[PDB]
């Protein structure tokens, strides 16, 4: 965020909120190892 | 208002510009009623 943004702190809080809710991990798996064409 | 010459300038814009310079997002406003609520109106509207 541009420093001094009105969006900075809620966006940050949202990021760690998503991290704790397992959202970020789920998304990582969704785009990395779910759409993965070579799994083993 | 006509026939009134206010020697004193308008401070509202300077206060708002200053709040924007310090880049505050939240603050406390202690206003004197006997002075008029005009600046209060300015900072409230610029708050919204």
């Amino acid at each position: 965020t541009p420093k001094g943004s009105s969006l900075g702190t809620p966006v940050n809080l949202a990021v760690l909120k998503l991290s704790e809710q397992g959202v970020l991990d789920k998304l990582k798996n969704k785009w990395w190892y779910d759409k993965g064409e070579c799994g083993a | 208002h006509p026939f009134v010459i206010q020697m004193r300038p308008d401070l509202k814009g300077a206060l708002l510009s200053l709040i924007e310079y310090y880049q505050w997002d939240k603050f406390a406003y202690l206003y004197d009623s006997d002075r008029g609520l005009s600046t209060l109106q300015a900072v409230l509207d610029s708050a919204a």
